[PDB]
This record gives C-alpha cells, structure tokens and sequence, in this order.
C-alpha cells in the first residue's frame, strides 16, 4: 500500500541533486555523475541543465562549419534518445578519456531520453572538447523537435525555456567534418550546390536550416534506392521520400570524391537493419564510395535492427555493432498516470452514477 | 456518420469479428497532418478488447464489427487497414488531452492479429 | 427536498457489496469495487442512505469533485495516494496492456514528479497541483 508492489523494479533517482554533485571544483558538469544519475532516470535542477546547455553552446559557437577530425576516432550514427543503447555504445567504441568521437546528429526525437543523451553527449564535448565532436542532423532544429517528441520532452521534465536554449545549441551544432583527410563526414549527404568545400565554408549555420539549399541538402539528403545499380545519368533527383532536398546517384558522389580528393563519404540519417552499410566501391581508389552508419539498435522498440559504430585507424574501417539494451518505460508524450487514467475514470465513474441514477422511471 | 476503411493488405476474408468478439491488434495511430499519437508496436504489447460494446471509441466498433452487419467495407483476421475516423465518432469536441487535441480526426494503422 | 426524496425511492429499489453488482453494467466496471468504497465512507462494508445521497452530492463546488477523484487512489482512506495504492488502482484499469514493470517504472516517475514534500506519497494538496482541476469537475455531472 505504501511499499512498492513491484520491488524488483529500480525507482528513480533524485531531480535534484547539488551544484557540488553536477559539476566538477572547476565548473565543468561532472559527466561520470550525470552518466549514472541519467541511468537511474535522475533529473537535475533547470538551472543546472541550462548551464550545460550554455557551456556546449559556447564551445560549438567557436567551431568551424566543416570540422577537422584526425585519425584513430569512432563515428557514430543516429541516437534519438535512446540513452539505454548510447551507454552500450560507449563501451563498444572506447572511453572518451582516451577515444576520438565523431557523432553524425539526430540526438534527439522519437525516444524518450533525449534530453539525457544531449546533456550527457554535451558534458563530454566540454570536458572533452579537442577529441569529441558533434554534427547536426536534421532532428536539430525547431520545426521536427516540435513534430515529433523532443519539445513535449523538454516541457514535461523541464521548462520552454531550456527547450528554447536547446535550439540556440543545435544551430551552433557544426554542419561536416573532414576526417583524416580521407573522408567527408555529413549527417545526410550531398547536395547540387555542395560545388567546393569552400560553399559549405561560407555558410551562415547559426539558424534554423532553410526549406531548401545546400544546409537543407547535407542534413537532409539520401542516397538514390538504387545506388549500387548505378544506372542513373544524373547526379541528383528530387526526394520524394523525404519531401525535401534530393537523392544523389553513384555519380554524384564520385564527381564530388574526385573533385575534393576524398576518399568516401560517411553519413548516417537511414536506418540499416545491420548498423551500416556499404555501397559501390569508388572506381578511382577501391574504398566504399558511400558508408552510412547507423547507432541506434531495435530503432523505436520495433525494427530489431543492430546498430554500429565506426572504429577508423591505420586505414582500416572496423565495424564494431552491438543489440538493443532494456530501458525504462514512459507512456506517449510523458503523460503521468493521473492525466493519462482520469479521463477513463471519469466515463467508468459516470456510467455507474447514471445506472445508480436511471434504477427508477 | 461512418469511419472510411482503406485496405491496405487484406486477411482470410473469412474470419470477421462480430459484436460481443474480443480482437487482438496491432495499431498506430496519427492525426491527419502525420504526427503520430500512439502506437501498440512500440509498447510491445498488442492491444486486446472486446469489440462492439462501446469498451472502445465507436470509430472502432463500426470498423471492426462492419457497422454491426450494416456497411456502406469489413475486416478479416490478418487484414492490416486505416481507419479514418472523423472527430464525433473518436473523441469530439473535447479530445483526449494532452494527447489527443479538439475536433481530431484519427487514423489507425491497424493490423488485425487474432480474433478471439 | 424533491430531489433528495427521489433518491429514497431509487436507494430503496436498490446496499450490500453483493447487492451493488446487481445494478446494470457495474458487473463488468474495474472501478466498482473502487467506486463502492469511497461511498462506503465509514468503512463497513455497505452503503448507507446518507453516504448514499452525500456522495452523489458531489456530482457543489469544485472542491468535492476534487476531493472525489483524489478518494478513488487513496484506498486505506489515510489522506496519502500510496506508492502501491496507486499501482493497485492502475492494475484494475490497465488490465494485460502494461507489464507490471512498466506500470511500476511510470507509478514511480509520477509520484516523483508530484511529491514536492519529499515522503513518497501525495496528500490531497500535491494531488490537487498535480492533476487538472478544471477538467476533473467537468467530468462529474
Ligand atoms: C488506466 C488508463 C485508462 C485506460 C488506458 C488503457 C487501458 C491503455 C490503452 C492501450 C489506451 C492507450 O494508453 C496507452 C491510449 O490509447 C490511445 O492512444 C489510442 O490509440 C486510442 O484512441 N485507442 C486505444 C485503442 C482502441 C481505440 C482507442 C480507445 O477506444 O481507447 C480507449 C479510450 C481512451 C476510451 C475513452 C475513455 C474516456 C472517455 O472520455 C472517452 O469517451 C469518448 C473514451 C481506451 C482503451 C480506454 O477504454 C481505456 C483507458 O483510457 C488513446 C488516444 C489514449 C489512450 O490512453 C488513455
Ligand atoms: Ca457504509
Ligand atoms: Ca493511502
Ligand atoms: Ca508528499
Ligand atoms: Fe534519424
Ligand atoms: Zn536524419
């Protein structure tokens, strides 16, 4: 009655811990607590959280739109909130004590951690910031967070206005990386006005990406269905899947690799029932002229897909993948169980009053 | 007033639920702009109801039921279909807060799984 | 008066817990049992003609309509929604569609987000702050 019926059940942790607890004598969030605080699905004070949110908005600010990443790194794919699998991806690709990372964006939306993924994710950049690094993707921005669920998410555990300071967050968010100047790094893909690397050098990124042009293209862009067919003669097709951007042909991403002295192309932003995948090799060199990765395993608690990380050292590609791990439930748009049964006690409740009511002509 | 049935595969054409039946099914459920509400996929866990009695939105039980024998399009077991179900026959004026809104007409992706 | 006499006549018509169930549709109800005990107000297992009219009273200000739902979860009636009340009452309505670890990982996460006082459970005051206060009255009719 007062006892929990369900003791093998872990309850949560504290949404409100101490300054002293949150962040290290130097002012950087302590990212050993808030990794096991968010395992127990511990919150913090707004204030708290908000200060994250400025720190890495700060680091991000002071970065360039392309970003230079060296040799050995671990690239990973997509997230969305999925805190329970981002812990085991950490284990797979190495600790970022002593690990490069290069995430691919899309943090956030369709699970219901979001908020523990970015500020974990976050803490690591400021404690971490010459060895981890972080793209946007095009769940990074106002219109789909408020589509899908990570705005419901940051106003149920915390306010709008962290909400808002998310937002100020992801358009500082780094756009593509070189890395090991081997490979262009993109959550998405290419674009027709992707003409040199110097088009995405001039960008303006700190807004919310456009409806269309080259910021929607890299965040947005697919390869064509038939990629490895390579039986299209142009480069770029309007993406009807999407509704936005374009599909890119083998060609298209050949011209582009030969033009820029790349190697291949590394994004992420489709699921891969395997974690990655790997298309048409480049005629000029060999290597896959296309790798998409993909890190969030049984995507949406329904695909059963694995996920991978990407381990790149001494020219060589390890793909590391691993399964789904448990997580705790929440019910859709992180109702509480009062909002969520007392419309059902209200009709269940009334039928009685009525029958009890209606007993006499 | 009836809830539109489009269907999508179809099932058995034999087995068709019938009021006072209890259903198993799979659904997901969206407004008409594409935001999704809900969806028995991801919890795991297939819904289970006893249709035609009014224990569901009644956008269900004429959809499940053929309007109780009166059409004007049924449902087989293994038939997965999208129910369009306008805003008097689901949740009204009122809505589910916060999760459903005000006049909403629903569509469910639902797959049915089993019949009793 | 008109009104409160005609509630002699359906009482009257009609209260044991056996008796109860007799009325059309509250065989099937999973909040009968529920719904019995908070008009069985002193606890004895049967409803009185003043707890009988004294709770339909309530569907008044807000305040009783309030008070009411908060009654429904508190089941030993102490005046705390419980950790485990509010699992129990959950159960009774969610039925197979939650596995008991789910239903007890959001019990915990709602009595977290509601409980400002820091003990675990919720009096009426954090019920109240918690819950819509508008769209409960609304309901009772
Ligand atoms: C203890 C919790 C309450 C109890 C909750 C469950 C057993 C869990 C169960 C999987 C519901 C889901 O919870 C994850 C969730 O399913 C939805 O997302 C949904 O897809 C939906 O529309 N469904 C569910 C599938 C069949 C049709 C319809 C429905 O008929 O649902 C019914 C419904 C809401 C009827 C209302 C009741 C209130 C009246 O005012 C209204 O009168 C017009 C009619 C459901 C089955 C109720 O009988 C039972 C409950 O409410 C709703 C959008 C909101 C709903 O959560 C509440
Ligand atoms: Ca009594
Ligand atoms: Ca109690
Ligand atoms: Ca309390
Ligand atoms: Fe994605
Ligand atoms: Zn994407």
């Amino acid at each position: 009655t007062v006892e929990r019926a369900v003791k093998s059940v872990d309850p949560p942790a504290t949404f409100k811990p101490k300054d002293e607890q949150v962040f290290y004598p130097n002012g950087k969030p302590n990212h050993q607590f808030l990794k096991q605080h968010f395992i127990h699905e511990g919150r913090l004070h707004e204030h708290q959280a908000i200060q994250i949110l400025k720190q890495a908005t700060h680091l991000l600010s002071k970065e360039p739109n392309l970003l230079s990443v060296p040799a050995p790194v671990t690239i990973c794919g997509d997230v969305h909130g999925q805190y329970y699998d981002l812990m085991k991806l950490f284990e797979v690709g190495g600790d970022p004590a002593s690990t490069k990372y290069l995430f691919l964006g899309d943090y956030v939306d369709r699970g219901s951690f979001s908020i523990e993924c970015l500020l974990y994710l976050y803490s690591l950049k400021i404690n971490y910031p010459d060895t981890f690094w972080m793209l946007r993707g095009n769940h990074e921005c106002r219109h789909l967070t408020e589509y899908f669920t990570f705005k419901n998410e940051c106003l149920h555990k915390y306010s709008e206005e962290l909400y808002e300071e998310c937002l100020v967050s992801f358009n500082a968010l780094p756009l593509a990386a070189i890395m090991n100047e081997q490979f262009f790094c993109v959550h998405g893909g290419l674009s027709p006005q992707l003409t040199s690397l110097d088009s995405l050098r001039k960008l303006h990124r700190f807004r919310e990406p456009p409806t269309k042009g080259l910021m929607c293209d890299l965040l947005w862009a697919d390869p064509i269905e038939e990629y490895d067919d390579d039986n299209l003669d142009q480069e770029y097709v309007t993406n009807v899947v999407r509704g936005c951007s374009f599909a890119f042909t083998y060609k298209a991403a050949c011209k582009f690799l030969d033009r820029t002295k790349l190697l291949s192309v590394i994004r992420a932003h489709e699921a891969q029932n395997a974690g990655y995948r790997m298309y048409k090799r480049t005629k000029t060199m060999g290597f896959p002229s296309l790798l998409t990765m993909f890190s969030a395993p049984n995507y949406l608690d329904s695909y059963n897909n694995k996920a991978a990380v990407l381990k790149y050292e001494n020219n060589v590609m390890n793909i590391r993948q691993f399964n789904a791990s448990p997580h705790p439930y929440w019910l859709p748009h992180f109702m509480d169980v009062f909002t969520w049964s007392l419309p059902f006690v209200g009709e269940k409740v009334t039928d009685m009053l009525v029958s009890i009511l209606n007993v006499c002509t | 007033e009836l809830p539109q049935i489009e269907i999508v595969q179809e099932g058995d054409n034999t087995t068709f639920a019938k009021p006072g039946d209890t259903v198993t099914i799979h659904y997901d459920g969206k407004l008409t702009n594409g935001k999704e509400f809900d969806s028995s996929r991801k919890r795991g866990k297939p819904f289970t109801c006893t249709v035609g009695v009014g224990q569901v939105i009644k956008g269900w039980d004429i959809s499940l039921t053929n309007n109780y024998g009166k059409g004007g399009p049924k449902i087989s077991k293994g038939t997965k279909a999208i129910l369009t179900i306008p805003p008097n026959l689901a949740y009204g004026p009122r809505g589910i807060p916060p999760i459903i809104g005000p006049n909403e007409t629903l569509v469910f992706e639902v797959e049915l799984l089993g019949v009793n | 008066i008109e009104e409160i006499d005609r509630l002699r006549k359906r009482f009257m018509k009609l209260i044991d817990k056996q008796e109860f169930l007799s009325i059309p549709g509250i065989s099937s109800n999973p909040l009968a049992t529920r719904l019995m005990d908070v008009f069985d107000k002193d606890g004895d297992g049967s409803i009185d003609f003043e707890e009988f009219i004294t709770g339909l009273s309530a569907f008044s200000d807000n305040l009783n309509k309030l008070r009411f739902a908060f009654n429904i979860y508190d089941i030993d009636r102490d005046g705390y929604i419980g950790n485990g009340e509010l699992f129990i009452v959950m159960k009774m309505m969610v039925g197979k569609n939650l596995k008991d670890e789910e239903l007890q990982q959001i019990v915990d996460k709602t009595l977290m987000e509601a409980d400002l006082d820091g003990d675990g459970k919720l009096n009426f005051e954090e019920f109240k702050n918690a819950v819509n206060t508008d769209t409960i009255a609304n309901t009772l009719t």
